């Protein structure tokens, strides 16, 4: 009844967690503010009536 | 002359003036790394800005 209680070990269990989207990680250079993006609108061919 | 005036002294006379100190002056400038990148669109313009 006079001894100090002895700890035995401390574990610190740990696992890291992934992303499930890490193949989308594209890397730009952090310059500018805005970024726009655009396609070409279609243009169907025409018959030609050369009169 | 008295010809023992050869023994007599002649010291220089030395006008002086004493000056104090100057003063230390300072100035600072803070450059950040994330929000000032929004408005240069190249890295070269950002380095020219910092310079």
């Amino acid at each position: 009844k006079y001894l100090f209680p002895k700890i035995n070990e401390t574990l610190l269990i740990d696992i890291a967690l992934g992303n499930r989207f890490n193949w989308l990680a594209k890397e730009q250079d952090f310059i500018g503010q805005y970024s726009e993006e655009y396609v070409i609108m279609d243009t169907v061919p025409i018959n030609m009536d050369l009169s | 002359k008295n010809e023992e005036l050869m023994l007599k002294r002649n010291y220089p006379r030395m006008a002086t003036k004493l000056y104090g100190n100057g003063i230390v002056k300072k100035q600072k400038f803070t450059l950040n790394n994330n929000d000032t990148r929004f408005n240069f669109q190249t890295l070269a313009d950002a380095t020219n800005y910092a310079l």
